[PDB]
């Protein structure tokens, strides 16, 4: 029997700062126990200061991104070159995903950028179109490895202030872009060690009011 | 006979030009745009005193930030309003935001030339679409059955249109207040109307950023009519 | 998931948890399971997140259009029925949605249960999701029509806590709402971890748990 | 939904400093029967692209006709059909990828794995893969079927990453490809000794080699192997 | 006369009057100018207003990052045809990862307009278009007539009083073609060309509309104070 | 599960000398549960009689359908339909649902008004005609009815003798079937008189 | 849903229907009215798959109400029951059949007679003195077979109905949360508020 | 399918087919609607050119759309049946999807929309019918009276008439009907409705039909004798 | 294109009349007269065949009176071919109603259905209307004996006595004169034949130029019988009433 779905592995990570956002993802593409590519880009600049990554089944991921990029183009044509806000893009993507409710895009999708007040924003989607704004989200193969670490090191969960013994929590101080990128790199380095589908390379896209910047880092190739 | 989509020797669509004649027979509708809001006003024109005038609905809400006035064959406007309301709310569903006034107007105008041998004839009604959005602010559009739409600082449509438009030519300036615009619509309506203007045979409305689209009460309009009479008698 | 809603003398209380699961993995700690359809209408979510979000947001489109056409707010009864009819179009196609439509209208406060089968039930009190049995236990023994707004908010909050504790697929935080004739009022996000310890000490409950 | 009947095995390829190389054997298998021995599975499109196809041969012949028609259609009302508006490898690939993904979305796939190898207008090397699922990826080396498991490891020893491409000559690359084809003949039970090889260079153009054979094989050591453990005679 | 009732009827001399009447709608429309060099292509359009309270009708429409047009005649028909171009440009990108050639875009418009001239019930398009673009064979300028005829040109003009601008470009042919790597000078030549078609009125800040595309220049439209530089 | 044996029931028809007889049980059930003891399975369209066994909804549906068609036939032809013609109509109607059939076992019985010849016929659920000289059986006790009819029947029986034979064939077949019984009816048919008799039988 | 009973006495028809609605392992409601008034002298109770029941009932209700307005005339219970049967017989061969069983209790004002019809989801119609759907009849028919007379009063019909419900409450494993009882007679439809 | 555009604009901006449909309404028998303080009355003319008629079975001029709304008309009789049927279907469809009966305003808006649709759809001609729609909204004691016409426009009326010689009876209503104090009782409302028809009808025998609609679905049609008593009392007061 | 040749069958005149309906009525006014008379104990249908021949086979002929079901019959005036199209549709509608509700269709409901079909041809489709006028004679248990008529406009009305076809003006005056409410079938039979005998364009009214039918409760006990009269039976009733 023909199985129209497949798993190309990969892992992605979005973190929302105070006035910035990052969307990272490994560059490894796989089927079963083979490597297809050690560098196959997965996070894309979709225009209007929005970055996107559809992780899971590559063919459905490429199709969704392609369609959203197309949706941005037609949003300009139809509404006098108006900038597509991140919240509007998120809602648009919900309807793209649900149009195939009975033959879904097999991808966990994340977009990142800035909201209309200039603050950092991350939105996360399930394959059938449920979405929600978040401060922190790992998606894909090693999502279960990374998220607990981010709960601890980004939202300071289960961390209290010494001397009080559980009475007073650790205050939720904001993180800088340099601090966030450290957590991203350590997340993927740890994930690479214990997950066979994660490795080869790490590509990070950073979004600010100035625009979209890229950073690349090598990962273990075994 | 002849085709419905036929061009005249002058390069105009016969049916579109003839629908414009039907709009000239319609009751007057006036719109004025200011930096404090857009005002919409209409002549109700009841055919008999037994007709309950408050049932005459020639000013209509499309969304909270968009209003609409009509003139001509007003029965034709109902499907246009239904499309406009659907377009406005559907865009809110797809994009989690208000829709631009221009984009709404463009969507309405796309219906216009969907006629042939689709509907069997063009619409016999003109619309004044007034609204506000964050990008272009307070706006007033005139949507014709030709599929064309012009933006206006002020505009009059209907039977007393060319006389009212000449009056709007002189009176409008970029520093008009909302209160000044209200009185100006009432003034020009009173000038072109056959019967004597009062709160029962004329209606006012406005769109502001804060309160959105509002149709004025007959008590509220009555005070603005009394305020108009006194200021005209003042000199 | 645990959601509840009940009518009382001063309107209707709406309380939900915030947990989302993908198998045994907790995918979300803070999922919003209430939808603000309009200032006088609420909708709860249980089952498939995608289905709940899509169809209740589509209900909001259709409830908004009702206001524009009629110049008047839609009833809770009519809103709930529009939703049930949507479910009836995709009859047997595999949608998973359990929702309570809560609001205030001309008949007073209104509460309707609606699910993917098309079932539509009017009632005073409902609870949906994997932890509804735990919530019903607290609700049934403590509910009265003569409840104060303060006590009613606590009952719904305490009922979710009961379910979040026992049910593995319920937890995270509690979102509270109170629906009046002037509209719904949000009564905040309450972390269960902190709420549990607080309730334990103040109420004396959960004696078997050590803290 | 179908099942593949007459099939073609591995297609292997790699980038080098001035272009790309691609190769595939000339066999059309019918299950375990090595039925057809004269099947060309490399199909040139113009003088700048070679499409290598594995999987179902009837679907391959269908794709071959689509490409032939694509060339015809591109020439229509096109005075620059043999110049600026000629078909590029990227155009040809994206077309196929569109077709493959549409067919899988109708639950009626073209049961193939395709590698498009070529050189673009600006001299850039093009090498990308697509299969029955519509899955696409690119890499300095690409291979289908068994080639993925046996050829890629050998070819990745020559070009392990992007920076190794300018350091790799056409002689070294062809040597690696030809060695890989020998290894596949040793170890793939649906392979043949006869194969075709194509080089697309930005300077010397398209070189298409037919009727190649696997040579310099090691078999002599077989004489010393006796029994399966204890047997001495 | 007796042969102008519909588009499906030839006259005794072999003329199609409905098509000719559609051509007449273009002549009534406001003037627009097109011209190109080897590096850039420019559109210049005189926008028309209803009155002093009204806005000035937009004349230029973007079709892709590398292509767009200006209109003269029925604006809704330009919206339909420009929408079609947008889709065709977009089909070329999504399927073939290929920017649509300007010459092929002209061929597609020709064939779309033609179907309306040979069938009963429909009508010809009542608008003329000037398409500019930059593709793999450099800069291009096309003139579209709703008869179906599409023509590639160095420069041209359509609309009311367009003959004045067309004569100017015919004199200036050898000069403006050589304006390579200088967008501002090419626009100047276009603004000077459209000026030959003006009577009574002159080019103001909300009257003038300019568009440009080139080698390292995406199709961009200039309106308002952005064209005050060229007045 | 099996549609032809959910509701239960039987029909039998016999030819005699210048007469025919058609009989049926009165049971309607939901498998083991007996629901009705008044569910008659024999209908008539003019002088042509039709008995139908099988799924009860289809029995009711087909009766209403053949009433529909015979009433139009009569308006156009200006005469009542004959057994031979009706038999072809039943076959045509059943085969038009070849791949979504009515789960029934029809039996036609009557006397041609012109020739005076007795006529009976049986069908399978999809239209095959069995035009027997002696007898036709249908239902959940068709095996039992075959055994009774094949032993008790003899040709050229007089109406009042034929009554006893068909009655005893039905009754004893029904008493060896769990899904048949709960009453019985017998129609005795002659060229211009028809008598209907309800039989006394065990009600278990 | 679960339980629906019907009994035709001398001058009326009495319908009894369970109040429970269950989802998963929880009883969501214990006051559900599983019935719709089709016309002033015709009542239909229903039981079957979730959702389908109400939507079918309301669809039938709308059709009969439409007929009543068009003709300014109430259809006989027999005519209504035949219409309902046809809709179900139509439904059973559909892509997705409506899984609904019904009892139609009506008073024929022309004949001055009460009438009870039992129709299952296949479109199997039978006129009866008393009827039920599902397993309900397995427990109750033995009592009805014994005690039922056609000359019974409405009060005697209710007493026999109480006995049937008591037997169900004793021997059924499921808790159906009691029944809502409604009477259909010459004066119309009314609900017995204490049972 | 037949797609021919029958309703089209003329050079002077008129749609003649819609205007000729109004001429069919002018030909139709007179219909009148008057709303009192707590009721609405619908009066209808019956032309006495047709005797030997069976008044039991002949289609009545006033039609119930629902239990709380009625519809009368003037114009082509056959055309009116199509509008009535559609209206009746929509009334049950509204109850089914929204769980409330239609408001009189909604039902009017629907019927008016159907009429409008037939003025710009291919292959169809406009309805040669104008309607008077009356009733009371659910749980409301305010009377409602609306009018529609072939073009598709509709509006609310304190009192209105349509059909042949409607110009005359409208003249009567305009001078007799006071807005500040409408017919306080059923008697006064019926009396004024009969009086208005007596300006046009001819004989007050079987030529006048009256239908009273009160709140909470209380609709009744008066008989010949009941109406005849109004006719008697009116003329006896007139002899002075 | 094709527009050139379109007659436009479904349009209003400037006066607000439907051209084709009016012209179809003009056609019907030349058709043989048909009369219906309703009595307390039954209904009579009488109709005149148009200028026949001696070589016409009368006993197997039917151009005027048709049976819709056992309770309802119709008399035709106009194009016979058009009438048969509608008659077969009406027969099907009656059977559909019977299958759905298991009751015979009420007379008015059948009449309304046919009249609605006629109406449709005047409002949409671009086809010519049916050039037919019917007189419906029927019985049901709601209203008892009923007479209706329908014409190409799709408008229908109920009657105590009515005529269609030729000379209806003269015929209706004669019926209005002699008709009374307490009338019986045997009297109505006489009135129908006397009216035809005076309005006919023929020299004399004979059996071979007539079709006749009655709907009586004169059937054994509470039930209704349709009687389509045979040529010999029409000849006898003509002698009985004293016309020949
Ligand atoms: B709750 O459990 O019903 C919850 C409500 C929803 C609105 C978030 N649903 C889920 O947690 C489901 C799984 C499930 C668990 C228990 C009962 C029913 C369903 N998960 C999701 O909807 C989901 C969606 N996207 C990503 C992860 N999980
Ligand atoms: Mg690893
Ligand atoms: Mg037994």
């Amino acid at each position: 029997q023909f199985n129209p779905y497949g798993d190309n592995g990969g892992t992605i990570l979005g973190i929302a700062g105070e006035d910035f956002a990052v969307l990272a993802g490994d560059t490894r593409n796989i089927t079963d126990y083979s490597i297809n590519s050690r560098y196959e880009p997965k996070v894309f600049d979709c225009g209007d200061n929005i970055v996107m990554s559809a992780n899971g089944f590559a063919a459905d991921g490429d199709a969704l991104v392609k369609r959203f990029k197309n949706s941005v183009k037609w949003y300009h044509f139809d509404h006098n070159d108006k900038k597509l806000s991140i919240n509007s893009a998120a809602r648009n993507i919900q309807h793209l995903l649900y149009s195939r409710r009975f033959f879904p895009y097999y991808v966990y999708n994340i977009i990142a950028g800035l909201d209309e007040d200039g603050k950092g924003a991350v939105y996360s989607f399930d394959p059938v179109g449920s979405y929600q704004r978040e401060q922190c989200r790992a998606g894909g193969a090693a999502a279960s490895l990374i998220m607990p670490f981010l709960d601890n090191q980004v939202n300071f969960k289960n961390q209290y202030e010494p001397g009080t013994n559980g009475k007073v929590k650790k205050p939720l101080k904001y993180l800088s872009v340099e601090e966030v990128i450290k957590l991203v790199r350590d997340s993927f380095t740890s994930a690479t060690e214990r997950h066979i589908q994660v490795g080869d390379g790490l590509e990070i896209l950073i979004v600010t009011k100035d625009g979209v910047r890229k950073e690349f880092y090598e990962l273990k190739r075994d | 006979d002849r085709g419905v989509s036929t061009f005249s020797p002058e390069g105009r669509l016969f049916q579109v030009e003839y629908s414009l004649e039907a709009i000239k027979l319609g009751s007057t509708a006036i719109g004025i745009a200011t930096k404090e809001g857009v005002v919409l006003g209409v002549e109700k024109r009841a055919t008999s005193p037994l007709l309950e005038s408050d049932s005459i609905e020639k000013i209509v809400e499309i969304d909270r930030h968009i209003g609409c006035a009509m003139s001509g064959l007003t029965a034709d406007a109902r499907s246009m309003i239904e499309h406009a309301r659907t377009a406005a709310v559907t865009h809110n569903l797809y994009y989690d935001e208000d829709i631009n006034v221009e984009s709404l107007t463009q969507s309405v105008c796309d219906l216009a030339l969907r006629f042939g041998e689709l509907m069997s004839r063009p619409f016999g009604v003109a619309l004044l679409i007034a609204g506000h959005d964050a990008d272009d602010g307070y706006q007033l559009f005139h949507a014709e059955p030709s599929g064309t739409f012009y933006r206006y600082n002020a505009k009059a449509i209907g039977s007393g249109s060319e006389g009212a438009q000449a009056e709007l030519l002189n009176e409008w300036h970029s520093s008009l207040t909302l209160k000044e615009a209200e009185l100006l619509v009432l003034k020009i309506l009173k000038q072109v109307m056959e019967e004597k203007l009062d709160e029962n045979n004329a209606q006012l409305s406005c769109i502001t950023k804060q309160d959105g689209f509002k149709i004025y009460d007959n008590e509220k309009t009555a005070e603005l009519i009394k305020e108009l009479k006194e200021k005209e008698a003042a000199e | 998931t645990t959601t509840l809603a009940f009518k009382f003398q001063h309107g209707v209380i709406v309380a939900v948890d915030s947990r989302a699961t993908a198998g045994s993995y907790i995918s979300s700690l803070r999922m919003n399971k209430v939808i603000e359809i309009n200032p006088y209408l609420l909708g709860t979510m249980s089952g498939c997140a995608a289905d709940c979000q899509y169809w209740e947001r589509l209900l909001a489109k259709e409830c908004r259009l009702y206001y524009l056409r009629n110049g008047e707010r839609i009833s809770v009864s009519a809103a709930s029925k529009l939703l049930s009819n949507m479910m009836l179009q995709y009859r047997g196609m595999g949608l998973s949605m359990g929702s309570m439509i809560c609001g205030w209208d001309k008949k007073g406060p209104g509460l309707y249960y609606v699910d993917d089968n098309g079932t539509r039930l009017s009632g005073q009190m409902f609870s949906t999701g994997s932890g509804n049995t735990y919530a019903y236990g607290v609700l049934d023994s403590n509910y009265k029509w003569d409840l104060s707004v303060e006590d009613a908010l606590y009952l719904g909050k305490r009922s979710i806590l009961a379910a979040a504790h026992r049910d593995a697929y319920s937890g995270g935080s509690v979102n509270l709402y109170h629906v009046t004739e002037d509209g719904w009022i949000y009564h905040g996000n309450h972390d269960v971890g902190e709420l549990f310890w607080k309730v334990k000490e103040e109420e004396g409950s959960f004696n078997n748990v050590i803290g | 939904t179908q099942q593949p009947i007459v099939t073609g095995t591995s297609v292997i390829s790699m980038k080098y400093d001035n272009g790309v190389i691609i190769a595939a054997d000339n066999l059309g298998s019918y299950g375990s029967l090595l039925r057809f021995n004269g099947v060309e599975r490399l199909i040139p499109v113009g003088d700048n692209t070679v499409v290598g196809i594995s999987g179902d041969i009837s679907d391959m012949q269908h794709i071959e006709r689509l490409l032939k028609d694509l060339v015809t259609e591109n020439a229509y009302d096109n005075p620059l059909a043999d110049a600026e508006e000629a078909l590029e490898p990227s155009y040809i690939f994206e077309y196929l990828a569109t077709v493959m993904y549409q067919r899988r979305s109708k639950m009626n796939p073209l049961w193939n794995a395709i590698i498009v190898a070529g050189v673009q207008s600006n001299g850039d090397q093009f090498l990308r893969y697509v299969n029955l699922l519509g899955v696409t990826y690119s890499s300095p080396t690409l291979a289908t079927g068994f080639g993925a498991h046996m050829a890629n490891p050998l070819l990745r020893k020559v070009v392990d990453r992007e920076s190794d491409i300018p350091k790799t000559t056409v002689q070294v690359a062809e040597e690696a490809i030809v060695n890989a084809m020998r290894v596949l003949y040793y170890r793939d039970a649906r392979s043949s000794r006869n194969f075709s090889l194509a080089i697309i260079d930005k300077n010397t153009g398209l070189t298409f080699k037919k009727n190649l054979q696997v040579e310099n094989m090691k078999w002599d050591f077989a004489k010393d192997i006796k029994g399966y453990g204890t047997q001495k005679i | 006369n007796n042969y102008d009732g519909d588009t499906v009827t030839f006259s005794p001399t072999g003329r199609l009057f409905q098509v000719e009447y559609a051509l007449e709608a273009i002549k009534q429309g406001s003037v627009t100018v097109g011209l190109r060099s080897n590096t850039h292509a420019v559109l210049v359009a005189l926008k028309r207003n209803a009155d002093e309270l009204s806005s000035y009708q937009k004349k230029i429409i973007k079709c892709d990052e590398h292509m767009g047009l200006s209109l003269a005649g029925l604006a809704p028909d330009a919206r339909v045809l420009s929408n079609y171009l947008r889709q065709q440009c977009n089909y070329s990108s999504l399927v073939f990862n290929r920017k649509l050639a300007v010459e092929r875009a002209g061929h597609l418009l020709c064939d779309k307009a033609q179907k309306n001239t040979q069938s009963y019930g429909g009508r010809p398009y009542g608008v003329g278009l000037l398409i500019i673009g930059y593709d793999k064979s450099g800069a291009h300028l096309l003139e579209f007539q709703p008869s179906g005829n599409v023509t590639e040109l160095y420069g041209t003009a359509i609309g009311a009083r367009s003959q004045g601008a067309k004569t100017y470009l015919e004199r200036t042919l050898d000069t403006f073609i050589k304006i390579d790597g200088n967008p501002d000078e090419l626009i100047k030549a276009g603004v000077e060309a459209i000026s030959q078609s003006l009577r009574d009125e002159s080019l103001t800040v909300d009257n003038l509309s300019i568009a440009i595309v080139g080698k390292d220049t995406p199709f961009t439209i200039y309106d308002g104070e952005a064209v005050a530089k060229y007045i | 599960s099996d549609p032809s044996s959910i509701n239960g029931g039987i029909v039998v028809a016999m030819t005699g000398k210048d007469c025919v007889a058609i009989a049926c049980d009165l049971r309607l059930g939901s498998q083991s549960l007996g629901v009705s003891n008044k569910f008659e399975k024999i209908f008539h369209y003019g002088h042509v009689f039709l008995g139908i066994t099988g799924l009860a909804t289809d029995v009711t549906t087909l009766n209403e359908m053949f009433r529909y068609k015979t009433n139009l036939y009569k308006l156009k032809e200006e005469r009542a339909i004959e057994p031979e013609t009706f038999t072809q109509l039943v076959s045509s109607s059943l085969y038009e649902r070849r791949f979504g059939p009515y789960f029934v076992g029809p039996v036609v019985a009557g006397i041609n008004s012109k020739s005076g010849k007795p006529f009976i016929a049986g069908f399978d659920l999809i239209g095959c005609i069995d035009e027997a000289k002696d007898f036709i059986v249908s239902g959940t006790a068709s095996d039992q009815l075959f055994g009774m009819c094949e032993s008790l029947y003899e040709p050229n029986l007089e109406p009042e003798d034929l009554f006893e034979t068909i009655s005893q064939a039905l009754l004893n077949a029904a008493d060896r079937d769990a899904l048949s019984g709960w009453g019985a009816v017998v129609y005795i048919i002659k060229k211009d008189e028809v008598v209907k008799r309800y039989l006394k039988m065990r009600q278990d | 849903m679960d339980i629906i009973l019907g009994i035709r006495v001398q001058d009326s028809v009495i319908l009894a229907s369970s109040k429970a609605v269950t989802r998963g392992i929880s009883v969501l409601k214990d006051s559900d009215d599983k019935t719709r008034q089709l016309s002033p002298h015709t009542l239909m109770s229903f039981a079957g798959e979730a959702g389908d029941t109400v939507q079918f009932a309301e669809y039938i209700q709308a059709n009969i109400q439409l007929y009543s307005i068009r003709e300014d005339y109430e259809l006989s219970p027999q005519a209504v029951s035949s219409f309902v049967r046809q809709e179900l017989a139509k439904s059973i061969r559909s892509r997705r059949p409506y899984q609904v069983n019904v009892l139609i209790g009506g008073y024929d004002k022309k004949k001055n007679k009460p009438e009870l019809y039992q129709i299952d989801y296949l479109g199997t119609k039978v006129e009866l003195p008393y009827g039920a759907h599902g397993y309900s009849g397995f427990y109750t028919f033995s009592l009805l077979d014994h005690h039922y007379r056609p000359d019974m009063t409405t009060e005697e019909g209710l007493d026999l109905l109480k006995l049937c419900v008591q037997e169900l409450e004793k021997r059924m494993p499921m808790d159906f949360k009691g029944v809502i009882v409604k009477i259909v007679d010459k004066d119309g439809i009314r609900q017995v508020d204490d049972f | 399918g037949y797609d021919r555009a029958l309703s089209i604009f003329s050079p002077d901006g008129h749609i003649f087919q819609v205007e000729y449909a109004l001429e069919a309404v002018k030909r139709g028998t007179c219909a009148v609607g008057v709303k009192g303080k707590n009721c609405v009355v619908l009066g209808c003319e019956r032309r006495s050119t047709l005797k030997l008629q069976d008044t039991r079975i002949t289609p009545s001029k006033v039609s119930k759309i629902d239990s709380h709304v009625v519809l009368s008309f003037s114009g082509l009789n056959a055309d009116s049946r199509i509008l009535i049927e559609k209206a009746r279907v929509e009334a049950q469809s509204h109850r089914l999807t929204l769980e409330d009966p239609v408001t009189v305003e909604y039902l009017t808006r629907y019927v008016a929309g159907v009429q409008q649709r037939y003025t710009q759809s291919g292959g169809v001609r406009p309805f040669g019918v104008s309607t008077l729609i009356a009733g009371f909204d659910p749980r409301d004691d305010e009377p409602k009276l609306y009018q529609t016409e072939p073009s598709g426009i509709y509006s609310s009326w304190s009192a209105q008439t349509i059909g042949r010689n409607s110009k005359t009876v409208r003249e009567f209503l305009e001078k007799n009907y006071d807005r500040k104090e409408p017919p306080a009782t059923v008697e006064e409302c019926v009396k004024l409705t009969v009086r208005s028809l007596l300006e046009v009808v001819q004989t007050g025998a079987k030529n006048i039909e009256i239908t009273v609609v009160k709140p909470d679905s209380d609709i009744v049609a008066l008989s010949s004798e009941e109406i005849n008593q109004y006719v008697t009392q009116i003329e006896q007061e007139k002899q002075e | 294109g094709s527009r050139r040749y379109d007659s436009r069958t479904t349009i209003f005149s400037p006066e607000g009349r439907l051209y084709q309906v009016e012209y179809a009525l003009e056609s019907i006014s030349h058709a043989g007269t048909a009369i219906g008379i309703m009595a307390s104990d039954g209904i009579v249908l009488a109709a005149e065949r148009k200028v026949t021949s001696t070589l016409l086979e009368q006993d197997t002929s039917t151009e005027k009176l048709y049976k819709l079901n056992d309770k309802i019959a119709v008399a035709v005036a106009g194009l016979t071919a058009d009438a048969e199209i509608l008659i077969n549709t009406a027969r099907i509608h009656a059977q559909n109603y019977l299958k759905t509700y298991n009751e015979d269709i009420p007379v008015e409901i059948l009449v309304r259905r046919l009249s609605d079909i006629k109406q449709g041809y005047t409002q949409h489709g671009g086809l010519r209307p049916f050039g037919v006028s019917f007189i419906y004679a029927g019985y049901d248990d709601r209203y008892g004996y009923q007479l209706y008529t329908s014409n190409p406009s799709g408008n229908y009305t109920g009657w105590k006595a009515i005529s269609v076809g030729a000379n209806t003006s003269a015929a209706q005056t004669l019926l209005q004169m002699d008709y009374k409410d307490d009338m019986k079938v045997d009297d109505a039979i006489e009135l129908a034949l006397k009216t035809l005998s005076k309005t006919t364009d023929s020299s004399a009214l004979t059996y071979d130029r007539l079709e006749f039918a009655t709907i009586r409760k004169g059937a054994n006990d509470g039930e209704v019988y349709q009687k389509i009269f045979k040529p010999q039976e029409i000849k006898d009733i003509l002698v009985k009433t004293g016309i020949t």
